């Protein structure tokens, strides 16, 4: 079976 | 929409203070799969989907972590501005034309609401019925509200009435949507 | 009961496909509560802030060029890959509808009635339903519910005809869907 890919979110600016 | 257009959405959310997370994929409005934070497994909406595609649920956990961390930052950055409760619209339908004494399904469609927390109860003749019941996860909408489907298999008769009881923080009172056989 | 305030964060990755995979647009969106704060549009190439709440992020993220490169390449490494992985059971899904015709309420002849054509359990959603009275297309008393999404990758529709039935008349519901080569036809004889 083929693998479904997922993007990951980027950490938000902790300013 | 555009006949030559198709849309795949990867939708995640984290909700405080409930500490509720969700990770799912959507195609043209229908859920392909979601990751169950309990049991830690990928759940495919239809069984055939799992026979051509796969997804490791652990990676989704990482995403939820980021989301949690980001939420707690944005909450602070907004000066702790809370979400506005938007009450849901509730509809009760049947899956197919009703034939007496032939198995069918009651569909409770909950639409256009936020935050994604809702309490759903099926009632047959005023008593809660819980056997055979299913439900989808919260489905994303473009206005960033949510949809949900609840399902109750049943045997149509002229002697039973049904209700979907929906509870949401945006409703003043619990909302009962009624279904009867009319003939 | 529970009255504590709530705080919601949503992350959405939308892949838009045109002409199969000829054109692809990736849209990453961050939504706080019910407000979009920042988005990445592959047609723009960088993060842009939607609300003030998102301006720092759009700046911070737009300084990570490795991030920007991976996101600009995701239209192939992510969107097209997923389209190819799921094409067999999504874009190519075909489920044939079941068509029944029945009177809405039981009442005598020469009296207004609602004829229901139920088209249920079909995918995808593009469908065409027509009513005919003795072979002539009825385009006047036709009341449709529209597309109803059942949530299990099936659709249903009720298309109803306002009629004054008379003995000998034959009403016909004809449906065309991408899952059948020939039109489906169901008749009701008054």
């Amino acid at each position: 079976t083929q693998l479904n890919r997922a993007l990951t979110g980027i950490a938000v600016e902790q300013d | 929409m555009i006949k030559e257009e198709h849309v795949i959405i990867q939708a995640e959310f984290y909700l405080n203070p409930d500490q509720s997370g969700e990770f799912m994929f959507d195609f043209d409005g229908d859920e392909i799969f979601h990751v169950d934070m309990a049991k830690k497994e990928t759940v495919w909406r239809l069984e055939e989907f799992g026979r051509f595609a796969s997804f490791e649920a652990q990676g989704a956990l990482a995403n939820i972590a980021v989301d949690k961390a980001n939420l707690e930052i944005m909450t602070k950055r907004s000066n702790y501005t809370p979400i506005t409760n938007v009450p849901p619209e509730v509809t009760v339908l049947t899956n197919s034309p009703v034939e007496l004494r032939e198995p069918n399904v009651l569909i409770c469609f909950i639409d256009k609401f936020t935050p994604p927390v809702v309490n759903v109860t099926w009632l047959r003749n005023g008593k809660p019925v819980t056997t055979g019941v299913s439900e989808t996860v919260f489905l994303p909408r473009e206005d960033h509200l949510f949809r949900k489907f609840h399902y109750l298999p049943f045997l149509p008769s002229t002697e039973d009435v049904y209700d979907c009881r929906v509870e949401h923080w945006g409703l003043d009172e619990p909302l009962l949507k009624h279904w009867e056989f009319d003939a | 009961g529970d009255t504590r305030p709530r705080f919601l964060w949503q992350l959405k990755f939308e892949c838009h496909f045109f002409n199969g995979t000829e054109r692809v647009r990736l849209l990453e969106r961050c939504i706080y509560n019910q407000e979009e704060s920042v988005r990445f549009d592959s047609d723009v190439g960088e993060y842009r802030a939607v609300t003030e709440l998102g301006r720092p992020d759009a700046e911070y993220w737009n300084s990570q060029k490795d991030l920007l490169e991976q996101r600009r390449a995701a239209v192939d490494t992510y969107c097209r890959h997923n389209y190819g992985v799921g094409e067999s059971f999504t874009v190519q899904r075909r489920v044939e509808p079941k068509v029944t015709v029945y009177p809405s309420k039981t009442q005598p002849l020469q009296h207004h009635n609602l004829l229901v054509c139920s088209v249920s359990g079909f995918y995808p959603g593009s469908i065409e339903v027509r009513w005919f009275r003795n072979g002539q297309e009825e385009k006047a008393g036709v009341v449709s519910t529209g597309l109803i999404q059942n949530g299990d990758w099936t659709f249903q529709t009720l298309v109803m005809l306002e009629t004054v039935p008379r003995s000998g008349e034959v009403y016909t519901c004809q449906v065309e869907h991408p899952s059948v080569t020939s039109p489906l036809t169901v008749e009701w004889r008054a």
